[PDB]
């Protein structure tokens, strides 16, 4: 992948996380579970939905072929009509098929980037209070309960609060 | 104690293509192209189509004696013409500007048949013997078009200058037809219209017409070596038609007040059945019931239809690359 | 001691749309589409358009007596025809191949009127009484086209075979007109052209023409139940025209040396005023003065104009997402 | 954002920085100020200008509708001309509107990436001689005067020069 | 001990353009557009083209006496017509529906010449003196079209009603020609066809034709002030043609069984040489031997050719930005 | 560049690495050499090849102009045919030229990202057992022989194996 996360340094997806495109898996004394990052998932849903709707809107005109007939002495204008209708058919077939291939590539990259950025967002908060395993997982140098976990997920993790404990366990 | 960042996976086997890679399995996607159709014709805006059955367009508006089922007023959302329809022009000859006529008729939604020139119109001639074995009805071996009158001489007298006039005082254009007869030899010519130079001349504020019989023996068609030149025109609202002839006139009898549709016009040549159904999109090869953006069924349709393309599939990825574990 | 990395913000409220998001405010952007016009006609390459005023194209080049303001030489960058112009074909009848004539005239930039056949040309006939109450001038109740001559008999003699020839020895093609008269009855026919079969025959190295009068009473138009069939043609450089008739000839009198434009041709049907202005792009609905790439004003224009699209706005982001603090 | 900088880990823009798209805000004993990164800004200006000019150049042909008339017996070729002209109108309207939406998305991403890369470029020079606050700001572990600041901005920051002092203050 | 991450560089100076930057040197790229041609004509599917040489299309299928090299059966992958070909219509006049004829002929791949009406067909008239100094052969000063017969009277008798019939019992359509002669004066008319009204009438199951001579003196072309109206038609399989005339008939003599190509048809007007070569793509300006996707040579071609565009170059980057050190 | 690697923090390319688009240059006691990363190079080759083939496939229809003639009284349908043929010519010329410019930009970005991701992939394995010079080069804090080097290149570098030695030399 272009951003290296999906099928990258995070080798696979989670069938266990069913409520979102992007999220977390935590482990502590209270056990383990999956949680979707609601913000990044919803933002992506809105964007992709906007993209699909935009494509649909731009494709919402139709070239219309006619049932008009042409006599034996109208081969030229008859062939003119055929080449015209076939012409626009080829143009729109091209436009649709090329757009789909292009947007599919970019859509997948978008998801890849969102995962990458979500990872970065956690790495930034945790700093050296956790150990980066290189697979998108962080091992805390301190005890991180359910509310500590949730603070990481909602971007309000308190690094100074666990700094001294982490340092001691790290060193 | 651990926290991991990750992404959705599911049991999807649905794939998409990209510029970089073919066959990519994604968690979520949407198909934009419709390839399914109901192989039938339905109503459009709850308006039924007109089935021409065993009659062609020509047979219908000329009033071919075997097309009485269609005879009179008609309203339609579109026209269905059957490919092997047998009842068209029964008495051999060419209907001039046929393609333009079909295009004009296609652009309409309703015709109202009325008597434009009663047989009383043509003075000094016979309006009772205009029939032929080439144009039989379902009960009679020799008949003629319900909208035309084949005029011949009284038993022994000469063919006089006959005249007719019609003033379109209505608000709608009038589609009408007439003809010129071309006998195979001068014998038949004399027997029917007498001797001397014959003419058919017709005119409006915007149209001039003038034709003379062209006598010659042509190959037998429906047992006839003679021919009729059929013509059509449209009398605009406020215009007046004058008919003048001294022979060989197939006179206009009944005509049509013509209602042009504001929408798009269609004439489908098909064997598909017209059923008791509604639709918003009617393709020549069937009904599309879909909300999809594209379709590969046919470029020929009426109503609100998806864009026609040659593609087999146009699937947009919406979700991400599906990589389920294990 | 600190250093921070950051990006520009400003007071912009101008927004753009993307595939992912509508209404994104950006610091800098450019509008590519022009939607403003000057509702008027101007000169193109400092060349003025030709205002036909109260005359239609037909009235102009036929030489309708009420079109003397236009009569003679004209140069134009394009043609403006007013929608309710009254002075066209005054004596009722059809100008044949009218649409092709308009297309031909549109492809030109200059005509030079000259006398192609002086009335001296037609021997043994009257060239002085060809007038009609259907074609009045501004001072006279009965006149005729300045470019045609309605020829009739001398008071009592018969109509002889008249002949005319013109050899285009110039370098420019010649646009010329002629006609055939169709009386309502044989009485008027005899009164004007005498008795016997009448013909109008004209020919060049590449054109043949042959027509005979078609006598019939048609609905009254401008107090006339008779008609004239008007015709036009183009005498190529080096070609020669021969005119031969024994009656019913509306003869060519004046014609036009025709200068075809190398550029694009335009004929605008509009009520907009022609003012004393210059322009590089002239739309049928007004002047565009812009450097923008697109426009949604009209697909019909002459000169160097932006591409026409249906879009309301085509704004490209150039700057970044505007996120001003606070 | 795709690259996570603009409206991302750098929450907002600077109305105070008026001379460039991308830049710096420094604070030291001599005070504080905004400075545009001239290199990255100019590079972006040249690229975006090239994009706009390229789009304009490709759009620099016109389909031309004609004022030609058609008689009552020319409904077919008359309708042929109408469908043709409307056909190209729809094609070009599509091309223009779709291109704009696509390029607007990519243009904004380009700016986002340039900001991200500018941030990375500073992070790379400073290393552990500074503290990354996670908002695009770095707090030096040493005194960084105007010429030290400028060396960071022009890519010639001397990490060994301040290494020992930084380490002492950091530890 | 070190490890570094890096990317490929080479000695490429080949550049591409992007939306963001012009002239970017890349390590690898591919040109999609072909601009090279072999300035010649070759065979298509090992089928040779038909060189019309000094004869135009008209001269060829009319059977101009100087086109005997082409006379008879022909098979072709396409037609080459030389721009300054001199042998077309030798006896002045118009070949009607010429453009449709060229389009029809272009849609074919083979004609088989046969005798459709032997001179024995026309009874009571002379089929031996139909020649003219306007139509010389290479050995004779006065000849005529190999496919037509100019019929005149026996030395003193009148011109009788002549008749001919042909029943197309084959499986292929038949392309045939005929004409009507128009003398410059009644003297020549009487001298050749006698007195009285003359007609030419022809008919099939789907075609009617009727023409009378139109006598007039037209400008001299190839020493002739008279003209011939040439006509053409296609006798469908199973159709029958009836010819009937009492004068002024240029009768059909030889005709062509016509084989319509399933593929695309082409007629190239060019001076390029036909050589002994094969090709898959034949442009009007030369042969393209390429596997490229686009070409800027010409939009006119036959066979499997690349898409035509106006571009000078369409080079896709495949490798990366080339930044060689030092 | 958008991803900042090519002509970025890695200033130039390697003419010495001839067997791949993306790779490594190592230095140890056994000397120095270039080695292409086979996986990332082949993946890129397959993608770019797919892109070129896809573009070719979508462009594999032709509008066909005809040699049909029109008389002096057929100026309208004659001009109709000309405007139609020129119309599709302009459409396809636009489509081809615009696509090439767009795809060239994205192709170059793809290569840039692949280099960036390859760099990240090495940085992730090495951690603090090596020193990042900021130019894509890593100086090991331990002796890394040919098999150690190859383990980095094939993603199986053993960080714990060299952890203690690296720490000692680093500290
Ligand atoms: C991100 O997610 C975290 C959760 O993981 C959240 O932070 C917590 O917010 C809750 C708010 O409900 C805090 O709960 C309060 O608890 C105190 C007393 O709790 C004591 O024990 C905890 C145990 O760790 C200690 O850490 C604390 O220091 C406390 O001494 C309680 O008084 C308080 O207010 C009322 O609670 C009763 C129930 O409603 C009520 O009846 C009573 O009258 C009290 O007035 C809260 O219940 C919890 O302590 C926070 N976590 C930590 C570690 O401190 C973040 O939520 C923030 O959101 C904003 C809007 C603020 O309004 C607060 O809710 C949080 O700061 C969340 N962030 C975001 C952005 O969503
Ligand atoms: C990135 O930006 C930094 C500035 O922040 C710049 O580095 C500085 O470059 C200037 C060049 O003008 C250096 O100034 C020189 O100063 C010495 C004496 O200054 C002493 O005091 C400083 C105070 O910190 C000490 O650090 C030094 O060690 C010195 O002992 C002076 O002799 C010298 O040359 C002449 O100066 C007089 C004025 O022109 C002249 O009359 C006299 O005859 C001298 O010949 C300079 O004036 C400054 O010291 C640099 N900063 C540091 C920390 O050392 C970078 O500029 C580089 O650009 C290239 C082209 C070189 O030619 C030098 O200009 C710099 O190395 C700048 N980099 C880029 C890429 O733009
Ligand atoms: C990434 O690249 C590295 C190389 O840089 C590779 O790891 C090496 O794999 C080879 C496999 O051939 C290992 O070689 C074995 O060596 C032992 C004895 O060697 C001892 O000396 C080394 C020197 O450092 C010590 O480190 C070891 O601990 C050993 O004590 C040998 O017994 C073994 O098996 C046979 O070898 C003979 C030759 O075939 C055979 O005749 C005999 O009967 C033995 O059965 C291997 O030869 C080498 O030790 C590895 N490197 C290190 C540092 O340990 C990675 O290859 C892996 O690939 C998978 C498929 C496994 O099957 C192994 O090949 C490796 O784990 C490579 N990774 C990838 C993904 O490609
Ligand atoms: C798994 O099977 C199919 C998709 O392959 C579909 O029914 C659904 O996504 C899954 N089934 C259930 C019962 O959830
Ligand atoms: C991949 O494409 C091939 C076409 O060759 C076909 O087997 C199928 O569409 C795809 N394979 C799957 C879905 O397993
Ligand atoms: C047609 O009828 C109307 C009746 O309102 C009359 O005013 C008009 O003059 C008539 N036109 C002709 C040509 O008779
Ligand atoms: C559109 O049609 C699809 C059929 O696959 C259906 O799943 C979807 O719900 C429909 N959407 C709406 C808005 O009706
Ligand atoms: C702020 O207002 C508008 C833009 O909203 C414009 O005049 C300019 O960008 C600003 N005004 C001044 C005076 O700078
Ligand atoms: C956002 O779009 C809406 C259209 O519904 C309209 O209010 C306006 O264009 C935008 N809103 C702004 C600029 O506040
Ligand atoms: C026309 O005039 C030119 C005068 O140069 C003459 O050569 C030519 O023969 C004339 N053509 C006819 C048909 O009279
Ligand atoms: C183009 O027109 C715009 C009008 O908004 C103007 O601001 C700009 O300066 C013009 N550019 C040139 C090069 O004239
Ligand atoms: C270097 O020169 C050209 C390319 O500029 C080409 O022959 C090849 O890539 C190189 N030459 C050799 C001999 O490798
Ligand atoms: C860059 O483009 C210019 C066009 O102005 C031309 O010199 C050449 O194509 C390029 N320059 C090179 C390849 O050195
Ligand atoms: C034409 O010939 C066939 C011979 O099989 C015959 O059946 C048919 O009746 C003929 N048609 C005419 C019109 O003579
Ligand atoms: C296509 O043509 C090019 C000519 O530049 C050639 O290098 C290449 O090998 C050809 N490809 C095939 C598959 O023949």
């Amino acid at each position: 992948g272009i951003f290296g996360a999906i099928a990258g340094f995070i080798e696979g997806g989670w069938t266990g996380m069913i409520d979102g495109w992007y999220g977390y898996h935590h482990e502590n004394s209270q056990g383990s579970g999956y949680a979707a990052d609601r913000e990044s998932t919803q933002k992506a849903i809105d964007g992709i939905t906007n993209k699909v709707n935009s494509i649909i809107n731009k494709m919402n005109t139709q070239f219309e072929a006619v049932d008009h007939e042409f006599s034996n002495l109208e081969r030229r204008i008859g062939n003119l009509n055929k080449r015209m209708e076939d012409g626009f058919l080829d143009v729109w077939t091209y436009n649709a098929e090329l757009l789909v291939l292009l947007e599919n590539e970019r859509t997948l990259d978008l998801h890849d980037a969102n995962v990458k950025n979500l990872y970065e967002k956690v790495k930034s908060q945790l700093r050296d209070n956790a150990n980066d395993l290189g697979n998108g997982c962080f091992e805390f140098w301190h005890k991180c309960d359910n509310e500590c976990m949730e603070s990481v997920k909602n971007g309000t993790y308190d690094y100074p609060k666990y700094q001294k404990e982490s340092k001691l366990n790290r060193q | 104690d651990k926290i991991c960042i990750g992404y959705h996976a599911n049991n999807s086997t649905t794939q998409v293509d990209t510029l970089l890679e073919k066959n990519v399995t994604v968690t979520h996607s949407v198909e934009l192209l419709e390839n399914q159709k109901e192989k039938r014709f339905c109503k459009i805006m709850n308006k039924a189509p007109l089935d021409l059955k065993d009659c062609t367009i020509e047979g219908w508006i000329l009033g071919n004696p075997k097309c009485d089922l269609l005879l009179g007023d008609q309203s339609w959302s579109y026209i269905v013409e059957r490919p092997n329809a047998q009842n068209g022009i029964c008495y051999p000859g060419v209907l001039n500007e046929l393609e333009e006529l079909k295009a004009f008729i296609g652009s309409g939604e309703r015709v109202e048949r009325f008597e434009m020139f009663p047989k009383s119109t043509w003075a000094g001639v016979d309006t009772s013997r205009g029939v032929t074995n080439a144009c039989p009805s379902y009960t009679i071996d020799s008949s003629f078009y319900r909208n035309l009158v084949w005029i011949v001489k009284t038993d022994s007298a000469t063919y006089p200058v006959i005249k007719g006039t019609y003033n379109n005082t209505g608000t709608q254009p009038i589609l009408y037809f007439w003809g010129v007869h071309h006998p195979l030899d001068t014998t038949v010519q004399d027997n029917l219209y007498g001797s001397g130079d014959k003419y058919v001349r017709m005119g409006t504020e915007s149209m001039n017409f003038a034709k003379s019989p062209e006598i010659a023996a042509r190959p037998a068609v429906n047992g006839q070596r003679s021919r009729i030149d059929y013509y059509w025109s449209v009398l605009r609202p406020g215009e007046t038609l004058n008919v003048e002839s001294n022979g060989n006139l197939i006179a206009p009898w009944y005509a049509y007040k013509f209602v042009s549709t504001n929408k798009k016009g269609a004439v489908f040549k098909s064997d598909l059945p017209i059923e008791n159904c509604d639709a918003t999109c009617q393709t020549i090869t069937g009904v599309l019931r879909t909300n999809k953006t594209f379709q590969n069924v046919s470029p020929l349709w009426i109503g609100e239809c998806p864009k026609y393309v040659k593609s087999e599939s146009l699937r947009l990825a919406t979700g991400l690359r599906n990589v389920p574990q294990i």
